[PDB]
RNA sequence: CUGUCCCAACGUUGGGCCCGGUGAACUGUACAUUCCAGUGCGGAGUCUGGAGACACCCAGGGGGAAGCAAAGACCCUAUGG
RNA sequence: UAGGGAAACGUGAUUCAACCUGGGGCCCAUGAAAAGACGAGCAUGAUGUCCGUACCGAGAACCGACACAGGUGUCCAUGGCGGCGAAAGCCAAGGCCUGUCGGGAGCAACCAACGUUAGGGAAUUCGGCAAGUUAGUCCCGUACCUUCGGAAGAAGGGAUGC
RNA sequence: AGUCGGGUGAGAACCCCGACGGCCUAAUGGAUAAGGGUUCCUCAGCACUGCUGAUCAGCUGAGGGUUAGCCGGUCCUAAGU
RNA sequence: CGUGGAAGUCUGUUAGAGUUGGUGUCCUACAAUACCCUCUCGUGAUCUAUGUGUAGGGGUGAAAGGCCCAUCGAGUCCGGC
RNA sequence: UAUGCCAGCUGGUGGAUUGCUCGGCUCAGGCGCUGAUGAAGGACGUGCCAAGCUGCGAUAAGCUGUGGGGAGC
């Protein structure tokens, strides 16, 4: 598929959205990603 | 009032681009142009800017590879920051 | 429903 | 070391498009208890290998002569075609 | 070790199948520390990669058919498979032949040997299928 | 062909889209009209009572 | 024309069976080694009388549990659709 | 006296996809439009921004709740033998051993696919269901009927390699 | 559709090298549209995922990777909106 | 006799389309319609991609009450409730 | 005395029960419009390290003034 430029910037954003939650914010809050999708199960917008 | 450079896009096969081909890589606004990082770049380090490719980052940045003249050399003004 | 079950 | 006969005519007892594998084992069965050494330590030369896959999976020989010697520190033999 | 990874950079660099790459078994290790394409190339000026040669199929005993084939044998009724139109094309042949029988009668025309109508008579005939072959043609014109 | 599984196949056309207005992936490419708030049909936005219970 | 049949046999491959590893579901009021009879809301492992019955486990083909699965489509009824 | 090749770094021919250009035939069917190009020269210089570009494209990257035996468009239709063939079978180039659990028992009963069964030959069965028979090519030859087109590969007989 | 050697490793039937043996031939090869959306490469891993195992991976974690005047979009108009 | 090459023409697992029998395999499936063999069409009322139009008592229908996203003698969602 | 039945003991599985309340539910008083000076809502950004939430907007968890507050942040 074509994508454009918005479209881009979007899948970009979502793709950061799928990291880990820092080593230190779990020391910082003295001890999980709700929002952690992969490519082949779960399914994005658009 | 955005900015045209963000920062120096340094990374293995960008310092390649930059010892082989003097090539500086940047990340800049995607709203700018060639033309206006060609600028930005010249007024900025004081270079003269032969060509620039862009392209649009799956990081949501804009991705320049800025092209000095033969009288300008890129590991020299790299190295000054 | 269309004879033996279930045809 | 010695000069031995090895029967593969059990290895029609296996389904025939696998003859060669089960060859392949009959062998090490065979050089293990006659040289009283585990299977484990029996290393076939790839000599005796393409040797019974020679004529493709499910055309294994009914014999086949191998040279196989013995040795070590906890026992083991080589062997290969002849 | 996974010389995997090689295997795809030996492909490229020989330009040549994957599965043709051949790594030297005692060099795996070399191998396996070997990183770029450039790497690659020097492990190649070493022999230490290298690529095995491409078969072909074996043309030979085909030519030896060809050949009693083009000699008229090896095509009894027992060797053919296609319908008779199939093996040799009418509206092909036909073609074939009223073109060496209007080339025939156009030479002997220049020739002299034919005065224009004797050849229009006779191109007519031959277009209006008279004469089989040329021979059969030649052999008519001699009266 | 079934109706079912067979026929899941051939869906691989894009319809509905991230909605400039709303957000929601709602807007039909096709129809260039948001299914969710109504953006490329009406002025203002997609509502109705009916969105929840008479008394609320 | 032929294993469709008289009338079945042998064979081939994948299972089946044993071993390592992985590892569900259907179903379950309770009790439960049953069998022949009888009785009972007239189609009982459980009541009554007899008979039989040492426990546990493997494989099998499915006789019974009016087996499992589905609040009968037939039929009637409803001041139903 | 670009490039590429370790080297040689060919020449002719046949058949000829691509591509080019003609002729004929059909329609109670008539087979887009617009931008654009041409028409309308040459030199030198400058400018040519913006968006896409990874990878999969499937018996694991798509839809089907799954690493689903299903579904899903285009181009490669000119690789070799074969033969009518873009057919079978076999084999290159390329790909693969991931249609991804293995080990053991001559490996029983039973089941799935399947081979061969003497004499008989549809007696089986609602019914020849299932299986089997026939088969390619050439020659000879061909009934009733028929809308004269057909029936027709009727049927039947012969041939077949090296 | 594997087999014998061997490599790596705490651990190897299935991760890698070689040989032998095979499988795919309009596809199990090559290029792609849609669609997916980072699945691509590299390094480090095995708690999860993988019809067994795994040192392997489309898995986990961190980095990196997509460069166009002359390939597409962009322009034109089609059914039609 | 030849030329010509017509046809909702023939043979054909060319591609592609279809779906007659096995009432085979499957039937907690590989699969909420699959697998294998057999079978029909395959220059046309042909098959197919993409784009586009028709919307719910309304469409669409070479008509089977067929089809309108696993939903059809009146789709689906929410509301009346 | 194997397979095993019943009740208990120790450990587990499970998360009921009891205690607890940073949330709900309902009542009541006060108050009550925003937007082309571009609202409401949404997208995308923004942190040394930053995935979520909140805040903020390229001056991006913020900049200025006045007052309060105060030794911490
Ligand atoms: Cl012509
Ligand atoms: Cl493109
Ligand atoms: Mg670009
Ligand atoms: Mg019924
Ligand atoms: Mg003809
Ligand atoms: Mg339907
Ligand atoms: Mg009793
Ligand atoms: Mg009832
Ligand atoms: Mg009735
Ligand atoms: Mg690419
Ligand atoms: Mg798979
Ligand atoms: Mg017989
Ligand atoms: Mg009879
Ligand atoms: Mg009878
Ligand atoms: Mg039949
Ligand atoms: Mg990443
Ligand atoms: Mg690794
Ligand atoms: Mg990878
Ligand atoms: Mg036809
Ligand atoms: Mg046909
Ligand atoms: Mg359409
Ligand atoms: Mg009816
Ligand atoms: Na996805
Ligand atoms: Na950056
Ligand atoms: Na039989
Ligand atoms: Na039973
Ligand atoms: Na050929
Ligand atoms: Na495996
Ligand atoms: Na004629
Ligand atoms: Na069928
Ligand atoms: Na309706
Ligand atoms: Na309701
Ligand atoms: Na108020
Ligand atoms: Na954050």
């Amino acid at each position: 598929g074509k994508k454009s430029k918005a479209t881009k910037k979007r899948l970009a954003k979502l793709d950061n959205q799928n990291s880990r939650v820092p080593a230190w914010v779990m020391l910082k809050t003295d001890r999980r990603n709700h929002k952690r999708r992969h490519w082949r199960r779960n399914d994005t917008d658009e | 009032s955005w900015d045209v450079i963000k920062h120096p896009h340094v990374t293995e096969k960008a310092m390649n681009d930059m010892d082989f081909q003097n090539k500086l890589q940047f990340a800049v606004d995607d709203r700018a142009s060639k033309g206006e990082v060609a600028d930005a770049v010249e007024e900025q380090y004081d270079v003269t800017v032969e060509q620039v490719n862009t392209q649009n980052t799956m990081d949501g940045e804009k991705k320049a590879v800025v092209r000095l003249s033969e009288d300008d050399d890129a590991q020299e003004v790299a190295s000054r920051i | 429903x269309t004879x033996p079950f279930x045809x | 070391e010695r000069v031995v006969t090895i029967p593969l005519r059990d290895a029609r007892a296996e389904p025939n498009h696998k003859r060669a594998d089960k060859a392949m084992i009959l062998i090490r069965e065979h050089l293990a208890k006659h040289f009283s050494v585990d299977e484990d330590a029996v290393r076939l030369d790839p000599s005796i290998n393409e040797a019974a896959w020679a004529r493709g999976r499910a055309n294994t020989p009914s014999k086949i002569r191998v040279r196989a010697a013995r040795f070590e520190e906890e026992g083991e033999a080589i062997v290969e075609a002849e | 070790t996974d010389l995997s990874a090689q295997k795809r950079l030996a492909a490229d660099v020989l330009d040549v199948g994957k599965n043709r790459v051949w790594f030297n078994p005692e060099r795996q290790g070399d191998i396996a520390d070997a990183i770029t394409r450039e790497d690659v190339r020097e492990l190649v000026d070493e022999g230490a990669i290298q690529a095995k040669d491409k078969k072909g199929n074996s043309r030979g005993r085909a030519r030896e058919r060809q050949k009693k084939r083009a000699y008229g044998h090896q095509k009894g009724a027992g060797s053919r498979k296609g319908k008779a139109g199939a093996r040799q094309n009418s509206k092909e042949d036909w073609e074939s032949r009223i073109r060496a029988q209007r080339t025939k009668l156009r030479e002997l025309r220049d020739e002299g040997t034919l005065s224009s109508s004797q050849y229009r008579d006779l191109y007519d005939k031959a277009g209006g299928g008279e004469f089989d072959s040329v021979a059969d043609l030649e052999r008519y014109i001699d009266a | 062909t079934g109706a079912g599984t067979p026929s899941q196949g051939k869906k691989n056309t894009t319809t509905h889209t991230k909605c400039r207005r709303c957000g929601e992936k709602s807007y039909h490419t096709k129809k260039k009209v948001c299914s969710s708030c109504g953006f490329g049909k009406s002025a203002k936005r997609r509502d109705y009572e009916w969105q929840s219970k008479a008394g609320e």
